């Protein structure tokens, strides 16, 4: 009984993750011994001709950016852990979130790493035009 | 090609919304076309699900730089033969609002210790994971009715893992710098201890130079055996499948070979006994 939610590939990471005191510290160690991102997330087909935004209610991507869902970006819903903010509730479930293109292999490691502009609401690096 | 680890088992018949599902393999099919998801606007998230998710199938083969592995070997488990701790797990199923995954329900260590805890799993909700009572039965049969009185009997997972770490504590504080659990088919004890293990680099005690083997959620400390009062999890610990030695039946057949002297009591202890008995006549005969 019940529906098979990962795939082979992703056992070892997220094993090492859901048992770790510091899940973020051992993902970014994970990656830099040489271990593959962790794969299956929900991208989404869309026009591609979006705001831009980093995180959205319905898919904004734009030109040089992947749509994801949320959930499967965020390495605390991924291992289904604890998330590390006082409330304890999740910002990138029940949202979209733009991945830009050449980071869109690791959106796990991108969320875990970048923060979003308060101001403009686009990545920091990675489309935020302010100072 | 799936995996039964973070199966989910809820009775619910449709899948999650693009924005909540964990993977591409959870999110519902209304949703799926050409190997991608779709946006549907006017297919609205769901606020109020329950889902339980499945800590059967976990795989410690990580090799991290700082990270010390988890599973060792026979020559290494050897030479920390007072470490050594047996351990198994007599688990109940999940049942009413969810099926297809066990949950710990009496931990069995050599030490004789047998701890009755409350089925407790992980249901994802719209905004975490919620460490909760979940309904669970015991395993059907009747080799299993000891089990039914203690489906009452338990105590909540913050006061289970609190105890195995006295234990562990009072036990192994002048034996070893170490804890070895000594295991036979290991897959379920490895996903009890996820309730009250956590992994890391090598740290030391915060009151002296001996190696940390406890963890403190409550103030993010590390403990050696002897400084661990009030510490909930274990630190770093290892072990080894005695099972993955070559035996070709089961727990007591093999034990019994050797020894006459632990007889089967049906109990998770027991069990625990006979794997740390086995494992040293195997060893070291
Ligand atoms: O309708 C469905 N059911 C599948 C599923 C897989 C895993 C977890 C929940 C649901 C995907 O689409
Ligand atoms: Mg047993
Ligand atoms: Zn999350
Ligand atoms: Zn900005
Ligand atoms: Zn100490
Ligand atoms: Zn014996």
């Amino acid at each position: 009984a019940g529906n098979a939610t990962e795939v082979p590939a992703n056992s070892t990471v997220l094993s090492f993750c859901a048992f770790a005191v510091d899940a973020a510290k051992a993902y970014k160690d994970y990656l830099a011994s040489g271990g593959q991102p962790i794969t299956n997330c929900v991208k989404m087909l869309c026009t591609h001709t979006g705001t831009g935004q980093a995180i959205t209610v319905t898919p904004e991507a734009n030109m040089d950016q992947e749509s994801f869902g949320g959930a499967s970006c965020c390495l605390y819903c991924r291992c289904h852990i604890d998330h590390p903010n006082p409330k304890g509730f999740c910002d990138l479930k029940g949202k979209y979130v733009q991945i830009p293109t050449t980071c869109a292999n690791d959106p796990v490691g991108f969320t875990l790493k970048n923060t979003v502009c308060t101001v403009c609401g686009m990545w920091k690096g990675y489309g935020c035009s302010c100072d | 090609n799936v995996t039964g680890l973070f199966k989910d088992c809820s009775k619910v018949i449709t899948g999650l919304h693009p924005t909540q599902a964990p993977t591409h393999l959870s999110v519902d099919t209304k949703f799926k076309t050409e190997g991608l998801c779709v946006d549907i606007p006017g297919i609205p998230k769901d606020m109020t699900y329950r889902r339980l998710i499945s800590m059967m199938g976990f795989k410690m083969n990580y090799q991290v730089n700082g990270y010390p592995n988890m599973f060792i070997t026979r020559e290494e488990a050897i030479r920390h033969v007072r470490a050594w701790i047996g351990f198994d797990v007599e688990g109940c199923h999940a049942t009413r609002e969810a099926v297809g995954t066990n949950l710990p329900l009496q931990l069995g260590f050599s030490t004789g210790v047998n701890l009755v805890a409350v089925p407790t799993g992980y249901v994802d909700t719209p905004n975490n994971t919620d460490f909760s009572r979940v309904s669970a039965k015991p395993p059907p049969g009747d080799q299993f009715k000891h089990l039914i009185p203690l489906m009452y009997k338990g105590l909540p997972w913050n006061v289970v893992r609190i105890k195995i770490v006295q234990m562990l504590s009072d036990t192994l504080k002048n034996l070893s710098d170490r804890v070895v659990f000594v295991l036979w088919a290991h897959g379920f004890e490895l996903t009890s201890m996820k309730y009250f293990v956590k992994i890391g680099p090598e740290r030391t005690c915060c009151l002296c130079d001996r190696r940390a083997t406890c963890f403190s959620t409550a103030s993010d400390t590390y403990a050696c055996w002897h400084h661990s009062i009030g510490f909930d999890y274990v630190y770093n610990p290892f072990m080894i499948d005695v099972q993955q030695w070559g035996f070709t039946g089961n727990l007591q057949s093999n034990h019994d070979l050797y020894c006459q002297v632990h007889g089967n009591a049906h109990v998770a202890s027991c069990d625990a006994i006979m794997t740390r008995c086995l494992a040293v006549h195997e060893c070291f005969v």
